């Protein structure tokens, strides 16, 4: 009856996402050193055979049909060898990715990124050195997982080199805790790190991580943030009444004096001009306008015009 | 597949579902349903007709039930802003989107290199659940949880519930020109 | 139906902190050098103290002392 | 869900004669022991061990000490 | 205006979603960790969703209201009001389709009743728990 | 004590090979860091340090040595 | 700055400051006398989290007479 | 003060991108459909000189001389040739 129960166990869908992956990865037998060396030679043979035929595509020279059919079978076998080597060492990736969970990366994402490290491990693996594949693949899988965590897990992405200094800052801070029994102040952290104290706080400022606007503490936090760019009614209405007042003040003046002030600050147009630009319209030198600008300003500072605008300082 | 593989075709995932919808006759399925409903008295075949007939009356293709592209909500509705002294706060959608875009791009990288179906299909279902978690989180399996096991808010969570857009920000609102305070007896007041 | 007291409630968090630590120690003792490591090599108390700090705050049992008058306290 | 009453004694390795002594009085479990899927002591292990976990086909030795691991341990 | 008779709903086809979108978000990036700017081709990217500051391109070539409806050649940001960031949508081009989960998982299953497929079996299909026959050749099989 | 009983649960810590073991014992406390008044003023928690004994034993290889460990305030 | 404002800056000769005003103002509907102040500067060692320099707390008190609407029981 | 430019993506679409009349027309533009496209009329300002990515063949060349693979291929090819001869 165990055979029937065994068939029922193989055939189970399972709701959990990581499970279904554990079933399919445990359905390909592992390897021994001899098989690994065998697959390595098949991969290199299929790759070299593929490049030789590629050299023939540009150079022609169609080879005998029996040799041409066998060359393409080597490429067929080379790719099957690559797929077989990966499917066999797909579990090593899983065994390494277990330890890196709880860091903000989902388990499956850690497993897949580890699989990417396994691909480059197989592509760069050398069978002549006589070392087990797990020896060289362990390095590439860990590097792929860690490199992925630095480039992804952070909502505000941080470059690799900045993530590098933060981890060292943390390890230096945890050891100083064990040594001093108290949290090391930045001076001790900057000393141990060979950097300035004002730099470590800035680096510690980067370590800040965002908070979810939807956190509840019943109404959630998002309702407590007021829109900063939202237009205020009083200031918007005051700006209009301020525009109304400037028109009356500027309306009493020389029509050519009023034009200089309008172009200088931009006003109607919106782009503040310069003395030379205003000189081409009124046909005078930039010096003659500065004289006009100074005379109209002293006439504007004079109290009859400015007595009403005092409230508008801010 | 080894033998007989040239007489048929098969696949898995939403790709195969999209193909089954691509070759489909809502009329032939309906007309066959219309004679099967009464002749084979059937109750389950009748309830199935409402969806088959709904697609037949309108002009929308059933292909709309599978997504080849996912729309992205404007930024200001999923804001990321700072409050006190530089610390940041952002909406949950940004990370739900992040899981979708991240897994989609990793799938492109696996396909170009070429990969065993175990890795590609595993990535495809991950993309399937990431899009699911985005639209409705927790509807299928465990919800995507944030720090401290807090389920992320999903697009569907914005509408539903007493806190959704309807009963919270639509059927009721906070208004200006208003106030409150305690009440004391006004025995000397007129009724008005 | 029994009453879990203050001392016992804190005990359960210390237990979680120690259990969260052994996962690091168990993973550390194997792959960390050899023969000379000793507790100084890897004993990370960060998860232990975090269980305490995370309990006194955010926990429903630990509340701000309610004091309008000495009676409420 | 869906668990018989008498599968546990055969799961624990109890000999069949011991059940009659304890459960013989007041009938009950005796009637429950009268209706069962299988009477095999080791067969009950393979029946119950798979019911809970049914994934990754169960090993013979792993299922025996699993209950001691799940409870006695 | 606030005077319109009816509002109609329906399903958005992949083309409808592409027409809504002002661009494809190609990266899971929010803002630069130093300058705090909306890094390009991510979320919040001004190249698509619109400018952060009113009538301002990202690089700052056009800072004034004189020119609107133009796109900065260097930074690729359109010069217009910052309110467009509320109304402008993006899109993601998937490397493989996906079920909506609103029609599949929602009971009764719309895809289930549509294809005469059982929900238990339909879940096996889309999550890669088992295969399915998309097409058979009934004639060629009959000849051989 | 509540600490002593949880340390008894954690003792010992073994690597599953049985070659080495990690034992805890002897919880130690010293005077508090600051008076409660100074704590409520400086926005710092009111705590006292914790000391314990952790012995690293590996007699399969050369035997290791003990140490004095500080869990935290 | 706008064109309209920044015209007054020229007539009144008040240079627009690079800094923006963010102050601490007592909220709507309360008053009293300031009892004391507590200030933590960064120049003085003190203790402060990353990014903060000077921390100041003001304690305001008021003598509340019994008023119409206050709750008695 | 705005002159319009058109582009065509690799799939055959076309998009209108408004620019400043005083500005410089770019050769290629990132279009809202997700792809990039070449200019409408003005043709090929720059090749961009994109370098090809490294391939499994490049990684294998570092660890093997051509003769080594050649010798191994003859060893592998004559192996299957032995089955042909049986
Ligand atoms: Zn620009």
């Amino acid at each position: 009856a165990l055979r029937q129960a065994r068939k029922d166990a193989e055939l189970t869908a399972s709701a959990d996402s990581v499970r279904a992956y554990l079933k399919q990865i445990g359905k390909v037998a592992l390897l021994n050193a001899e098989e690994e060396v065998e697959l390595a030679k098949r991969i290199e043979a299929g790759l070299y055979a593929t490049q030789k035929l590629a050299e023939l595509a540009e150079k022609g020279e169609k080879l005998p049909v029996q040799q041409r059919r066998d060359m393409q079978w080597i490429c067929r076998d080379g790719d099957r060898a690559k797929n077989h080597l990966l499917e066999a060492n797909l579990r090593l990736v899983v065994s390494l990715a277990k330890r890196y969970t709880g860091r903000g990366m989902a388990f499956l994402d850690l497993i897949q990124e580890g699989n990417l490290g396994l691909i480059r491990a197989v592509e760069k693996f050398d069978y002549t050195k006589g070392y087990k594949f797990s020896t060289y693949a362990t390095w590439w899988i860990r590097q792929a997982i860690t490199r992925a965590m630095a480039d992804q897990a952070r909502t505000i992405r941080i470059p690799v080199h900045m993530v590098e200094v933060i981890n060292k800052l943390g390890r230096i801070q945890r050891e100083l805790l064990q040594d001093l029994g108290r949290e090391p102040t930045p001076e001790e952290l900057a000393k141990e790190m060979d950097i300035t104290p004002e730099k470590v706080l800035e680096i510690q400022q980067y370590a800040r991580e965002p908070i979810s606007l939807d956190q509840t503490i019943d109404s959630q936090l998002g309702d407590f943030i007021e829109d900063s760019e939202a237009v205020v009614a009083v200031d918007a209405v005051s700006f209009t009444l301020l525009q109304d007042q400037l028109q009356s003040v500027l309306e009493t003046l020389s029509e050519r004096e009023a034009g200089v002030v309008r172009l200088r600050f931009g006003l109607t147009d919106g782009q503040p001009r310069t003395l030379d630009e205003i000189g081409q319209v009124y046909g005078v030198t930039r010096e003659r306008i500065r004289q006009i600008e100074s005379k109209t300003m002293s006439k504007l500072r004079h109290p009859s015009r400015s007595q009403v605008l005092r409230d508008y300082l801010d | 597949q080894d033998r007989y593989g040239e007489y048929f075709t098969g696949a898995m995932g939403a790709e195969s579902i999209k193909k089954l919808i691509e070759n489909f006759d809502i009329d032939a399925e309906a007309e066959s349903l219309r004679e099967v409903i009464r002749s084979g008295k059937k109750l389950r075949a009748l309830k199935r007709l409402k969806v088959v007939a709904a697609f037949q009356q309108s002009g929308n293709s059933p292909m709309g039930m599978v997504l080849d592209a996912v729309p992205v909500i404007p930024p200001e509705l999923r804001p990321m802003v700072q409050l006190d002294g530089g610390r940041f706060a952002t909406s949950d959608l940004n990370d739900l989107y992040r899981r979708v875009i991240n897994r989609n791009n990793r799938l492109k990288r696996l396909i170009d290199l070429g990969a065993p179906e175990i890795i590609v299909n595993n990535e495809k279902r991950m993309l399937q659940e990431s899009v699911d978690a985005l639209f409705d989180n927790g509807r299928r399996g465990r919800p995507v949880t944030g720090p401290g096991n807090r389920p992320l808010k999903s697009l569907s969570d914005l509408l539903k519930g007493k806190q959704g857009r309807f009963r919270q920000n639509l059927l009721g609102k906070r208004v200006d020109y208003s106030g409150r305070s305690v009440i004391v007896v006004g025995p000397q007041l007129k009724l008005h | 139906r029994r009453l879990r007291t203050v001392g016992e409630l804190i005990q359960n968090q210390i237990r979680v902190g120690l259990s969260r630590m052994e996962r690091v120690v168990r993973e550390r003792m194997t792959t960390q050098d050899v023969e000379a490591i000793t507790p100084q090599t890897l004993i990370n108390i960060r998860p232990v103290v975090a269980a305490i700090k995370e309990f006194f705050g955010t926990s429903q049992l630990s509340q701000f002392m309610d004091q309008n008058n000495p009676l409420s306290g | 869900r869906r668990q018989p009453v008498t599968v546990l004694l055969k799961a624990l390795g109890w000999t069949n004669e011991n059940i009659v002594e304890r459960f013989g009085f007041s009938e009950i479990m005796m009637g429950t022991l009268e209706k069962d899927t299988t009477s095999g002591t080791d067969e009950a292990l393979l029946d119950i061990y798979r019911k809970l976990r049914p994934g990754e086909p169960p090993t013979k030795e792993s299922a025996q000490t699993l209950l001691e691991n799940l409870f006695f341990k | 205006v606030n005077f319109f008779d009816e509002l109609r709903i329906g399903l958005a086809t992949a083309d409808d979603i592409r027409n809504w979108s002002y661009g494809e978000v190609k990266k899971p990036e929010t803002i630069n960790y130093r300058t705090l700017k909306p890094e390009k081709d991510g979320l919040f990217c001004e190249k698509i969703f619109g400018p952060t500051r009113d009538w301002e391109c990202y690089c700052g070539k056009y800072k004034r209201v004189r020119f609107k409806g133009i796109i900065c050649e260097r930074c690729g940001v359109e010069v217009t009001r910052a309110k467009v960031r509320r109304e402008r949508m993006g899109h993601i081009e998937l490397a493989a389709p996906v079920t909506h989960i609103w029609y599949f998982k929602g009971v009764p299953s719309r895809l289930g009743y549509l294809l005469d497929l059982a929900p238990k079996d339909l879940e096996k299909i889309i999550y890669f728990a088992a295969y399915v026959i998309t097409s058979v050749d009934d004639e060629m099989r009959h000849n051989e | 004590g509540g600490l002593e009983e949880v340390l008894a649960e954690l003792s010992p810590i073994e690597d599953f090979s049985g070659s080495m073991s990690l034992s805890f014992s002897d919880p130690r406390f010293d005077e508090v860091k600051a008076s409660v008044d100074e704590c409520k003023d400086k926005d710092m928690t009111y705590a006292a340090p914790l000391f314990v004994t952790a012995e690293f034993i590996n007699n399969n290889t050369g035997e290791i040595k003990s140490q004095t460990v500080f869990m935290g305030d | 700055l706008t064109p309209e404002e920044r015209l007054l800056r020229a007539i009144f000769g008040e240079k627009a400051r690079e800094v923006r005003d963010t102050s601490l103002k007592v909220p709507h509907g309360e008053s009293g006398k300031v009892i004391g102040i507590r200030v933590f500067s960064r120049e003085d060692d003190d203790e402060l989290p990353a990014g903060v320099n000077e921390l100041v707390r003001v304690y305001v008190a008021q003598k509340r007479k019994i008023s119409d609407g206050d709750k008695l029981a | 003060p705005r002159q319009v430019a058109r582009y065509r993506t690799d799939n055959g679409e076309e998009f209108d991108v408004p620019f400043a009349d005083d500005a410089e027309i770019p050769g290629t533009w990132l279009c809202r459909n997700g792809l990039e496209g070449t200019l409408i009329e003005g043709d090929v300002p720059e090749p961009k000189k994109v370098k090809p990515p490294r391939t499994h063949w490049d990684m294998l060349l570092e660890r093997r001389s051509v003769e080594e693979l050649e010798e191994l291929l003859k060893e592998r090819l004559d192996l299957i040739k032995a089955k042909r001869r049986g």
